[PDB]
DNA sequence: ACAACTGCGATTAC
DNA sequence: TTGT
């Protein structure tokens, strides 16, 4: 039961399927019919995808060469040469053959049921899965879609390589889950997926942004893009009183979003500041375990989310209570939302629950977030504040010494290691991050040899270390009553590798592990305080 | 081969890696005749052994790995040590790391180490480390072991591998200009151990400069394989080279074993047959 | 640079580097008694191995010297002409 | 730690 | 042993 009104001739012919030349019919069965090769099986009708890295021809060859039955293009396709049925049929429109490859009945349950779009610029998947777990709390059952994983509805995500699936896939998967078991069919994409066609071929109920910025400004070449496309795609399928523009009155992206598509969708503030959006927080318990809030709105709910983060958490809690007081009205139904957005999810995941010093693992493989988290972990963080990363074997090495640079400006004490040595030396990029700050390998080395290991001039003291584990067990060894440990290599990643080797052993248990043996290495004697560990004699 | 008299294979005397016995004669029963018109195989698919004359046997070498790195005889136990010479570590140390289990806490120094031992000699393993290879992934705590306290041949290796000879001479250099101030002043004593440590950093220097620029590295004497001498040379009327040959062969493939048995095995057990292979390579080389 | 203490040179050669070098060059003569001499030679298979064979082998080995030919015994292991008489080019 | 005449021939013992 |  993969989809439905795909394996008949008449089905496709309904969908307003014109490719104005056909051979014979679409006899040959298929559940699903997908624009991408790679969706599409063996035997089964492929619709040319449009795109810009893939063209209609492309997409064709790639699907006569997989075994697909029929293959659009805009010129003669032998798709029958390699291919399991004889019929075929080359449509010479790219997008309209990649809106006809989604089935129609597939295409109206996943419309019919219920669609909430989140398309942010910054902390997206922090309210999509609050708005999935307010949705499931009212009583119907749905699923948000991520970059980590596509899942179209349920609360299962199938494995997906790229952050967007395919479109004709999705939609199958979403039918094949409305169909039994799933009651509601919510497509969520981010601003790169909806601007590049992913969500964009999908009525969506609710196409709320929870941070209109500058997105896909490189790829797209203009600004506002991503906001302009979504509008598009929210005015294409909208109606009275249901679609929700909760977005913060801060950004002007979000209101010129707003201003455009029909004017008879509910539009609504969620800035915190802004006193025509009536939220606020109102209360004073940031806190790196709970941030509860008193929100006082005349449509938001009452009791808030407890966020990890100062303002983006809180920012993402208050774009969600919207959307829980939609469904709604009563502040009880968004208990369930407040601890699915408690739950330390993924992204920047949550302080371990042992009995220990704060640590926390976040995904700053930019400058720029590495520089937001440590801004973030300086607010709440009381004392020292230690930081791991490393940068990536071939990745732009520009990013390199600015890196090392911020992290020794904020953090007391770093620990750098490489992260992810992707076919280059460890000690070879350490030192071009050390070379940052002004230090070489020869000196650290030297200066290693001798005790001393010298504080940064700024009065902050930098270590190095090639392994990855132990300069993680060293940075979770090395720890206060209020001092906090932060891990910036892989906050949604557990795959290390190592040139050809691909080892798993990276996780938040070896880090657990560490808090939970550090008794021992006390009690025996060994000194923590500075790289150079005291042992007895 | 036992009651008769044929070349065991993968043996002191085997066919297949030095050659046939017979000339033109192979161990897999077929005669052929090399450089005939009619083309033939070098070698026999079913045999190793190659169709040539038995000449080479007489100039063909071997060689045994060995599990653990042995050191040459020649350059540590002479009175004049050139490993000691290289690294300016006294020669009972070394004497005492290569053959009376001890430990020496930094080998490389080329690379980070979290530890701050920073010994020359550890006398004995009782420093706290079960509690640190249970806190550290033990796959980690092997990984970085080698930078960490190392024993028995692993550190003369290290040592002798990441070294600086112009750091060397540079600091031999200073510490002859420092000496010789005043010490022809002092008791003859006293002048005998400055003369004497003179000599040695002159010679240390002469070392360094010599090893500079003669193509050749320091890190081959420590021996990590060891070459076998050709059949012929060592006819079995059974000769001790052979005899010899096959106590080595015998106490590395023991030590081999008892390294891929498990991880888990005794130290003390592995220590004591690397302490008699390496007894074994000195007894065989001199 | 040019010499280290405790070097044997020789007489000739030592007197041409005084000459020349204005750096203070401090020598004293030694007699060498004839076994002493054969130990200290140019080739390293000829006069060093007729005493102490090992002691000199792994010197010449650890240090990688070059050996050129020109003597009687050192042909003789070769087993070559030697560069005497008949063996004489002119 | 190192070396202390040159070779030849006979036997018995391994 | 005798001396180096």
């Amino acid at each position: 039961e993969p989809k439905f009104r795909m394996s008949l001739a008449e089905l496709l012919d309904e969908s307003r399927v014109v490719p104005l030349s056909v051979y014979g019919d679409l006899e040959v069965g298929i559940s699903g019919v997908q624009h991408d090769s790679r969706l599409v099986e063996s035997g089964d009708l492929f619709v040319c995808c449009v795109g810009r890295k893939t063209d209609g021809h492309l997409y064709l060859s790639e699907a006569d060469k997989r075994g697909a039955v029929a293959v659009v293009a805009s010129k003669e396709i032998d798709i029958e040469e390699t291919l399991g049925c004889k019929a075929l049929v080359i449509v010479e429109d790219t997008n309209a053959v990649l809106a006809v490859l989604a089935a129609s009945f597939y295409r109206h349950p996943s419309k019919s049921m219920t669609l909430i779009g989140i398309t942010g610029t910054n902390g997206k998947t922090t309210t999509s899965y609050l708005i999935k777990a307010m949705y499931e709390a009212m009583g119907l059952r749905t699923g948000m879609l991520s970059t980590v994983g596509y899942y179209i509805y349920g609360d299962n995500k199938l494995e997906s390589p790229h952050t967007t699936p395919d479109a004709v896939l999705v939609q199958k998967l979403m039918a094949k889950m409305v169909h039994n078991g799933t009651e509601a069919l919510v497509m969520e994409a981010s601003s790169h997926g909806l601007a590049l066609g992913r969500c964009d071929k999908v009525d969506f109920d609710i196409a709320v942004f929870t941070n209109l910025t500058r997105d896909h400004l490189d790829f797209h070449g203009t600004e506002e893009e991503y906001r302009d496309a979504k509008a598009k795609l929210f005015a294409r399928m909208v109606d009275p009183a249901r679609h929700r523009k909760i977005v913060n009155i801060d950004d002007p992206n979000a209101a010129f979003f707003l201003a455009q598509g029909n004017p008879d969708v509910p539009i609504v503030t969620f800035a915190m500041e802004n006193k025509s959006a009536d939220v606020h927080p109102l209360k004073f318990q940031l806190s790196l375990f709970e941030t509860q809030v008193l929100v006082n709105t005349p449509q938001g709910i009452l009791e808030i989310s407890s966020g990890l983060l100062g303002r983006h958490n809180i920012y993402n809690i208050l774009a969600a209570v919207a959307v829980g007081i939609a469904v709604g009205a009563p502040l009880e139904d968004i208990v369930k939302g407040i601890e699915e957005v408690d739950a330390v999810p993924g992204r920047c995941e949550l302080i371990d629950e042992e009995q220990a010093f704060g640590v926390i693992v976040d995904y700053a493989h930019t400058p720029d977030a590495l520089s937001r988290l440590l801004d973030y972990v300086r607010e709440l963080g009381p004392r020292r504040v230690i930081t791991v990363f490393g940068c990536a074997g071939e990745s732009d090495r520009g990013k390199r010494p600015i890196m090392a640079k911020i992290a020794t400006d904020k953090s007391d004490v770093t620990i750098l290691t490489s992260d992810n040595p992707k076919t280059e030396d460890p000690l070879d990029i350490l030192d071009d991050m050390l070379a940052g700050v002004g230090w070489s390998m020869q000196d650290y080395l030297k200066h290693g040899e001798n005790d001393y290991y010298p504080p940064l001039p700024n009065g902050h003291r930098l270590f190095l270390h090639d392994i990855r584990r132990v300069a993680v067990r060293c940075a979770v060894a090395m720890g206060e009553e209020g001092d906090i440990v932060v891990v910036a290599g892989k906050g949604h990643e557990t795959y290390q590798i190592e040139g050809d080797k691909k080892e798993f052993f990276d996780d938040r248990e070896e880090c657990r592990e560490a808090l939970q043996y550090v008794d021992e290495l006390h009690q025996a004697g060994i000194d923590t305080s500075e790289f150079p560990w005291r042992l007895p004699e | 081969h036992y009651k008769t008299n044929k070349p065991e294979k993968d043996g002191l005397f085997c066919e297949r890696i030095f050659g046939p016995i017979k000339s033109g004669i192979c161990a897999c029963g077929n005669y052929r005749v090399i450089g005939d018109e009619k083309e033939d195989p070098k070698f026999c698919e079913q045999c190793g052994v190659e169709f040539v004359d038995s000449r080479i046997r007489r100039y063909q070498m071997g060689y045994i790995k060995l599990a653990c790195p042995v050191t040459h005889v020649w350059y540590l136990k002479r009175l004049p040590s050139y490993i000691a010479n290289l690294l300016d570590k006294p020669l009972k140390e070394l004497e005492g790391l290569v053959y009376c289990d001890f430990s020496f806490a930094r080998p490389i120094t080329k690379k980070p180490t979290f530890l701050r031992l920073r010994g020359l000699f550890e006398y004995e393993i009782q420093s706290w480390k079960y509690s640190i290879p249970l806190f550290f992934t033990t796959q980690g705590f092997d990984t970085f072991r080698n930078r960490e306290i190392s024993t028995g041949a692993g550190a003369i290796r290290e040592q002798l591998a990441d070294l600086d000879l112009r750091i060397i001479i540079e600091n031999s250099l200073v510490e002859w200009e420092e000496l010789g101030e005043e010490g022809h002043t002092g008791n003859e004593w006293e002048d005998r151990k400055v003369g004497r440590r003179k000599d040695f950093l002159v010679r240390r220097v002469e070392l360094a400069k010599h090893f500079i620029r003669t193509n050749i590295e320091p890190e081959w004497m420590v021996l990590c394989l060891l070459p076998v001498l050709p059949p012929e040379l060592r006819p079995i009327m059974s000769s001790d080279i052979n005899e010899l040959y096959r106590r080595v062969i015998y106490r590395n493939n023991t030590l081999t074993d008892l390294l891929t048995t498990s991880r888990s095995t005794p130290g003390e057990l592995v220590m004591c047959q690397e302490k008699l292979v390496q007894e074994a390579v000195d007894t065989l080389l001199d | 640079n040019v010499f280290s203490p405790g070097e044997l040179i020789g007489l000739l050669r030592a007197e041409r580097m005084g000459r020349a070098l204005e750096e203070a060059i401090c020598y004293r003569v030694v007699l060498l008694g004839i076994t002493r001499a054969s130990l200290n030679t140019q080739s390293f298979i000829s006069e060093a191995s007729f005493q102490e064979t090992a002691r000199v082998l792994a010197k010449a080995a650890l240090r990688g010297r070059i050996d050129w030919l020109k003597g009687l015994k050192e042909n003789v292991v070769l087993g070559g002409v030697i560069p005497v008489g008949t063996g004489f080019k002119g």
